[PDB]
RNA sequence: AAGCUCGUAUCAGUUUUAUGAGGUAAAGCGAAUGAUUAGAGGUUCCGGGGUCGAAAUGACCUUGACCUAUUCUCAAACUUUAAAUAUGUAAGAAGUCCUUGUUACUUAAUUGAACGUGGACAUUUGAAUGAAGAGCUUUUAGUGGGCCAUUUUUGGUAAGCA
RNA sequence: GAGAACAGAAAUCUCCAGUAGAACAAAAGGGUAAAAGCCCCCUUGAUUUUGAUUUUCAGUGUGAAUACAAACCAUGAAAGU
RNA sequence: GGUUGCGGCCAUAUCUACCAGAAAGCACCGUUUCCCGUCCGAUCAACUGUAGUUAAGCUGGUAAGAGCCUGACCGAGUAGUGUAGUGGGUGACCAUACGCGAAACUCAGGUGCUGCAAUCU
RNA sequence: GGGCGUGUGGCGUAGUCAGCGCGCUCCCUUGCAUGGGAGAGGUCUCCGGUUCGAUUCCGGACUCGUCCGCCA
C-alpha cells in the first residue's frame, strides 16, 4: 500500500549556459554559487557549432546540484517566482519536472551592476525510497515496476504539497 | 632531412624541385618521346623562389630529381630597421635574423608600417636560406 | 507500447555469467586471483575473501577447483559474542578482530600455531610476518576485496591487520591503512593503535555524549544497556584478541532442529510449479470464460 | 601484389563464434598440464598473446615444456617429402586435453581389470577389439506384424 | 492460360503453364483453405490472409480473430 | 651407383573404433548486415500537394517518410545453421599398477615436478588388412619451355584461348 | 524517447530504454562492456645480457612475433601485469 | 527445503506484465566526529543496528507469453555430395548403380542444475 | 580510345578539417594628389562519402583546354 512510497526531492539542478567562455561565465558561476552555498562545476562544448560561434571544450555552461532541505528551499523560492503555476508539459513521463526563471533580481539575491543579468533553469528530480538498487556498485538492480515514479504521482504530489495548480497546457 | 628524391613523371605542377642546388618552383612541364621506341624526356621549366631567375633542365622521365621541403610560416611585424625585420611568433616567440625585403614588396612593406597598419608577413624556409614572400593586414583582432 | 525488444534482440542476446548478472564477481579481478604458475602443477591459491554486508563481516579461506570453491576455515563477526565483543560488529576493530580469529583458526587447524605467533604485542607497527629459518614457511593468502573500493581507511584493511599479526604472511604495503600521511610518506602507528583498540569510536563517543545526549540515547543505546562506558572498550578488546589467541576452535551451533524439519516448514512455504495437463485445464476454462460470450 | 601474412585468411577461424563472445571462463585456467600430455590446438580470438598460426589449428601434439602462463607443443608438420618437428609456445587459453587420450586409457585400466580377475579361472580372456560383425541368425514373426504391400506413387505437380 | 502462352514466346529455353492446387497465392490447397475459411481462422489484409496458430497470448488470440472462438 | 647396421621391425597414398578441427555445397532472410516487390493498420507540437476554409500546432482527401503485423525475390568479398569428400591424434613393453630414493626446482608441509631403485602383469601384448625385407649414409647425372582428359573453377561472347 | 529561460534541427542540464548498432591513429578483417572504450593518478619494461621457438623457408638471411632464464625497475592493497 | 559468502557450467538461468514471500539472512534504511572522496556524505568513506519497512532489490509462482534448450520414422532419405558407365540429351542439364546425408519447416516436451562453508522454524 | 590539367562573387586568385585587391553601388574626407568607411554581391563546377568540421581528404559525374594513339 504506502508504507514507505513516498515521493521526495532527489536533486535540484541548476543550470545556466552564458554560452561562451570568460567574464559572464565566472559572472555566472559566482551568482551560482552564492545561491547554492556550493561551488559550482562548468561543463565543456562536446562540438564545434559555428552558428553558436562555440568550439569544443571552452566550459560554455555552469551548473550545480543541491540536495535535501536547501533545495527544498531554492526550489521554495523558484516557485514562488512562478506564482505556484507551471504548464502540464513542464512535467516529464518519467516523474521528473523542471521550469526555466529569467533574472536572479525574482529570487532575491539583489543587482549589481558588474554582475549582470542571468536566467537559469531549474530542475527537480523525484525519486521514491529504495534508490540505492540503481546507484550501488555491488548487485546494481532496476527498480520495479510499481515503485517507479510517474507524471500522475509527481503532478498529485505538486498539487498536494506547495498547494499549487497545474495548468491545462 | 632537408631534402628527399621524387620521380619526374611524379613531379607536377606548381611543385617545388632542386635544380642546380637552388630551390626552385616549376611554372611549365613538358614530356616527348626521345625516338619511337624510347621513353619519353621531360623538360622541367622552373623559377626559383629566392632569386626569381628562369631555370630549365631535361632528364629522363625515370630519372629521380632532388626535392626541397619548403615550410611557410605566419608571424607579426614588430619593427623594421636596418633592413632587418622583426618578427613575433605564435606563444611569443621574437625572431629578427630575417633581412627585409629589397624589391616593391619591400617597397610596399615599409610604407605600410610608416603609416601604421599590423602587417602579417608570411616567410619561407627552404634548403636553409630563409626570406619573406608575402604581406596582408589583419582584418579581425585589431 | 514503448519499453518493447524485439524477438531479433531476444534471440541475438548473451547474457552475461551468472554472478556477474547478480553483480556479484569481478571476473577481471578473480581471474588474475585464482589462476597459478603452471609449474606449480597442482599448488592451491589461497584467497582471503573478506565481504562486508550490513550487520556482519565475513571472512573466508578459499581455494579454487574446478567443480567449485573450497573453503578451508571461515570466521564471521557475529561469533565475536563468544570472545566477548557485543556492540559495533562491523567497525574496523571487529574487522580486525575477525581478521585476528581467522588466522588463528587457519594456523591451528594447520598445525603451523606453535611456530609464527604473529604479533602477540600489537602497537600498530608496519611489518609481515617473516619466515623463520630451517622450518616451514609461513602460510601466504592473498586477499580478495570483490567490488569494494580501495580507500586509505577502509576496513578491508582492517582486516588485513588482523590477519596479518595473527600470524598469515600476505603481502601488503602500508599506504591504505588508517593515519597514513599522504604528503609525508609514512605511517602513523599510534592512531592505527588507537583505530585497533577503538579509538575513533571512544573518542566519538565522549565527543558526543558531552554535548548531544539525545544522540547519545538514538545511538550507542545499547552500550548504556551494557553499561559500556568509553574506556572499557579498549580493554574488552584486549580481552577479546587474547580469547582469540587462546583458543579459535570454532564450536558451530546446535541448530536447534534438523535439517529435514526446517525442511518440511519451508517446503510448505514455497509456492509449486503448475503441471501440463491443469494447465491446459486452465487455458481451457479461459477460453470458455472470455471467448465464451462471458 | 600478394598478400601472406600471419594471419591471412583467418576471417572465420579466429572469429569466436555465436553468443559466446566475451571473457574466458576459469576452467580453462585451472585445468593443469603435465609433460607427455596430448593437448588439441583451438585458437582463442579473445586472446592476442601466445596464439598459434593458423597451420596449427585443429592439431594435436605433445606437452614437452610447462611455463608459467604457457605449454610447450610438438607437431609433426609436412614439409615436402618428410615430417619435421615444430615446438611451439601457446598459452593455456589455445589448448585443452585431447579426450581419446582419456578414453585409451580408461580402455587400459578396464582391460587390466578384465585380464586381473579372469587370470584367477584362466578362461580365455580375449582382450582385443574386434570390429562390427555379420549379424546372424533370427526368425522374425508375424504375429500382429502382417506383412504390408507398397507400391510406388503415380506422378504430381506439387505447388 | 492464352496470356502465359503468349508470354512463353518472350524468353529463351522452355518454360511450362502449371493450374496450381493452391488456393489463390497462399500454399493451402483449395479444400485445406475452404475448410479454414468456413471457420474465422482466417482475416484478410490488404491483398494477403492472416492465419491463426494455437501458440501465443490468448488476449491478442482473441481480439484478433473473434468468430473463430465465438463457437 | 656404392654400400653400411640389422633380421620381420620405432612400418603403410588403406580401413575400423574413439576423439578433434573446418565455414565450402546446401539452406536462411515473418534471424543480424545489405539489396528488394506489394498492399494493410497506425503516428503528426511530427511532412508535402490540392479542396473546403477569415485564418487556425484548422478540417477533408491524396502522396511521401517512420513504426507495427504481413508478403514476393536475392548475396564471391552476408549469415543463426550446416554436410559429402579431403584432414590431426590415439589403438601400450619407450605400457600400466604398487613401494620408496635424489634435488640447489616447487610447496604452509615428503606437498608436487622430473628422472630413478625394487616388485607384479607376456603371446589376443591390446582393432583390420598387407608387408614385397626394415632402418641409415655418401656421392653424382639429367631436368628446372610442358601439354591433354574427367571433375571443381577464374577472366573472356567465345576459342584447338589464357 | 520524454522534459528545462534566452535555446530553435544541432550549445548545457535531468531521467528512461539501449549486446555495442560507438570507440579503439590509419586500409580491411578479427577482438574487446565493472573493457582493450572515455576520464583521472603514477611512471618509463620503447631498459641490460645473450640463447630457444613461430611465419615466409632451402626449414638460409631479413622483417615481424611468441614463451622463458639472469638482473634492474614501474604500478597496485595485492594477486599479478 | 529457505537464506547468506565464495563459486562451476554460463539464458532450461534471459526479457515482458502481474501475484506471493512464515522464520532467518540479505536488502532498503538512521548519522557525519573520525579515515576518505565528491559541485552535491547521491555513489564512495566512516559510525550506529539504534528510529522503521517488505514498498523496492532478492527469491518463487503465473502467461494457448517472446526468447532459449531437448527430441521426433516432422519435413526428408529431400537438397547437396564421393565413386561408375562407349548412360540420355544439339545443348542446358538430367536419370540410374554402389555409398554418405543436411538446413529451414511442422509437432511434442522443458524453463536452471549443482560444489564448499555457515545459518534458519 | 587512353592520360593529364581545369572550374572560387565580374576578374585575379589565395587558402587550415571562404580572404582580400581591382571591379559594382552608396557615404564621408581632402588640393599638387586623394584616401577612408560601409554595404549588396561566393550552393568554393556538381553530387556523395569520410571527418567535430571538409575549398582543403577521397570517390563518382559534367564542362573546357592539352598530350599520346607508334613498328610493320
Amino acid at each position: 500500500q504506502n508504507p514507505m512510497r513516498d515521493l521526495k526531492i532527489e536533486k535540484l539542478v541548476l543550470n545556466i549556459s552564458v554560452g561562451e567562455s570568460g567574464d559572464r561565465l565566472t559572472r555566472a558561476s559566482k551568482v551560482l554559487e552564492q545561491l547554492s552555498g556550493q561551488t559550482p562545476v562548468q561543463s565543456k562544448a562536446r562540438y564545434t557549432v559555428r552558428t553558436f560561434g562555440i568550439r569544443r571544450n571552452e566550459k560554455i555552461a555552469v551548473h550545480v546540484t543541491v540536495r535535501g532541505p536547501k533545495a527544498e528551499e531554492i526550489l521554495e523560492r523558484g516557485l514562488k517566482v512562478k506564482e505556484y503555476q507551471l504548464r502540464d508539459r513542464n512535467f516529464s513521463a518519467t516523474g521528473n519536472f523542471g521550469f526555466g526563471i529569467d533574472e536572479h533580481i525574482d529570487l532575491g539575491i539583489k543587482y549589481d551592476p558588474s554582475i549582470g543579468i542571468f536566467g537559469m533553469d531549474f530542475y527537480v528530480v523525484m525519486n521514491r525510497p529504495g534508490a540505492r538498487v540503481t546507484r550501488r556498485k555491488r548487485c546494481k538492480g532496476t527498480v520495479g515496476n510499481s515503485h517507479k515514479t510517474t507524471k500522475e504521482d509527481t503532478v498529485s504530489w505538486f498539487k498536494q504539497k506547495y498547494d499549487a495548480d497545474v495548468l491545462d497546457k | 632531412s632537408a631534402t628527399y628524391p621524387m620521380q619526374c613523371s611524379a613531379l607536377r605542377k606548381n611543385g617545388f624541385v632542386v635544380i642546380k642546388s637552388r630551390p626552385c618552383k616549376i611554372v611549365d612541364m613538358s614530356t616527348s618521346k626521345t625516338g619511337k621506341h624510347g621513353h619519353a624526356k621531360v623538360h622541367l621549366v622552373a623559377i626559383d623562389i629566392f632569386t626569381g631567375k628562369k631555370l630549365e633542365d631535361l632528364s629522363p622521365s625515370t630519372h629521380n630529381m632532388e626535392v626541397p621541403v619548403v615550410k611557410r610560416n605566419e608571424y607579426q611585424l614588430l619593427d623594421i630597421d636596418d633592413g632587418f625585420l622583426s618578427l613575433m611568433n605564435m606563444d611569443g616567440d621574437t625572431k629578427d635574423d630575417v633581412k627585409a625585403p629589397e624589391g616593391e614588396l619591400g617597397d610596399s612593406l615599409q610604407t605600410a608600417f610608416d603609416e601604421g597598419k599590423d602587417l602579417m608577413v608570411t616567410i619561407i624556409s627552404a634548403m636553409g636560406e630563409e626570406a619573406a614572400i608575402s604581406f596582408k593586414e589583419a582584418a579581425r583582432t585589431d | 507500447q514503448k519499453d518493447a525488444k524485439s524477438s531479433a534482440y531476444s534471440s541475438r542476446f548473451q547474457t552475461p555469467f551468472r554472478r556477474r548478472r547478480e553483480g556479484k564477481t569481478d571476473y577481471y579481478q578473480r581471474k588474475r586471483l585464482v589462476t597459478q604458475h603452471k609449474a606449480k602443477y597442482n599448488t592451491p591459491k589461497y584467497r582471503l575473501v573478506v565481504r562486508f554486508t550490513n550487520k556482519d563481516i565475513i571472512c573466508q579461506i578459499i581455494s579454487s577447483t574446478i567443480t567449485g570453491d573450497v573453503v578451508l576455515a571461515a570466521a564471521y563477526s557475529h561469533e565475536l559474542p563468544r570472545y566477548g565483543i557485543t556492540h559495533g560488529l562491523t567497525n574496523w576493530a571487529a574487522a580486525y578482530a575477525t581478521g585476528l580469529l581467522i588466522a588463528r583458526r587457519t594456523l591451528q587447524k594447520l598445525g603451523l600455531d606453535e611456530t609464527y605467533k604473529g604479533v602477540e604485542e600489537v602497537e600498530g607497527e608496519y611489518e609481515l610476518t617473516e619466515a623463520v629459518e630451517d622450518g616451514p614457511r609461513p602460510f601466504k593468502v592473498f586477499l580478495d576485496i570483490g567490488l569494494q573500493r580501495t580507500t586509505t581507511g577502509a576496513r578491508v584493511f582492517g582486516a588485513l591487520k588482523g590477519a596479518s599479526d595473527g600470524g598469515l604472511y600476505v603481502p601488503h604495503s602500508e599506504n591504505r591503512f588508517p593515519g597514513w600521511d599522504f604528503e609525508t610518506e609514512e605511517i602513523d602507528p599510534e592512531l592505527l593503535r588507537s583505530y585497533i583498540f577503538g579509538g575513533h569510536v571512544s573518542q566519538y563517543m565522549e565527543e558526543l555524549a558531552d554535548d548531544d545526549e539525545e544522540r547519545f540515547s538514538e545511538l550507542f543505546k545499547g552500550y548504556l544497556a551494557d553499561d559500556i562506558d568509553a574506556d572499557s572498550l579498549e580493554d574488552i578488546y584486549t580481552s577479546a584478541h587474547e580469547a582469540i589467541r587462546a583458543d579459535p576452535a570454532f564450536k558451530p551451533t546446535e541448530k536447534k532442529f534438523t535439517k529435514e524439519q526446517y525442511a518440511a516448514e519451508s517446503k510448505k512455504y514455497r509456492q509449486t510449479k503448475l503441471s501440463k495437463e491443469e494447465r491446459a485445464a486452465r487455458v481451457a476454462a479461459k477460453i470458455a470464460a472470455l471467448a465464451g460470450q462471458q | 601484389g600478394k598478400s601472406h601474412g600471419y594471419r591471412s585468411r583467418t576471417r572465420y577461424m579466429f572469429q569466436r563464434d555465436f553468443r559466446k563472445h566475451g571473457a574466458v571462463h576459469l576452467s580453462t585456467y585451472l585445468k593443469v598440464y603435465k609433460v607427455g600430455d596430448i593437448v588439441d590446438i583451438k585458437a582463442n580470438g579473445s586472446i592476442q598473446k601466445g596464439m598459434p598460426h593458423k597451420f596449427y589449428q585443429g592439431k594435436t601434439g605433445v606437452v614437452y615444456n610447462v611455463t608459467k602462463s604457457s605449454v610447450g607443443v610438438i607437431i609433426n608438420k609436412m614439409v615436402g617429402n618428410r615430417y619435421l618437428e615444430k615446438r611451439l609456445n601457446l598459452r593455456v587459453e589455445h589448448i585443452k586435453h585431447s579426450k581419446c587420450r582419456q578414453e585409451f586409457l580408461e580402455r587400459v585400466k578396464a582391460n587390466a581389470a578384465k585380464r586381473a580377475e579372469a587370470k584367477a579361472q584362466g578362461v580365455a580372456v580375449q582382450l582385443k577389439r574386434q570390429p562390427a560383425q555379420p549379424r546372424e541368425s533370427r526368425i522374425v514373426s508375424t504375429e500382429g506384424n502382417v506383412p504390408q504391400t507398397l507400391a510406388p506413387v503415380p506422378y504430381e505437380t506439387f505447388i | 492460360v492464352e496470356g502465359l502462352r503468349r508470354a512463353r514466346y518472350k524468353f529463351p529455353g522452355q518454360q511450362k503453364i502449371i493450374l496450381s492446387k493452391k488456393w489463390g497465392f497462399t500454399n493451402l490447397d483449395r479444400p485445406e483453405y475452404l475448410k479454414k475459411r468456413e471457420a474465422g481462422e482466417v482475416k484478410d489484409d490488404g491483398a494477403f490472409v492472416k492465419f491463426l496458430s494455437k501458440k501465443g497470448s490468448l488476449e491478442n488470440n482473441i481480439r484478433e480473430f473473434p468468430e473463430y472462438f465465438a463457437a
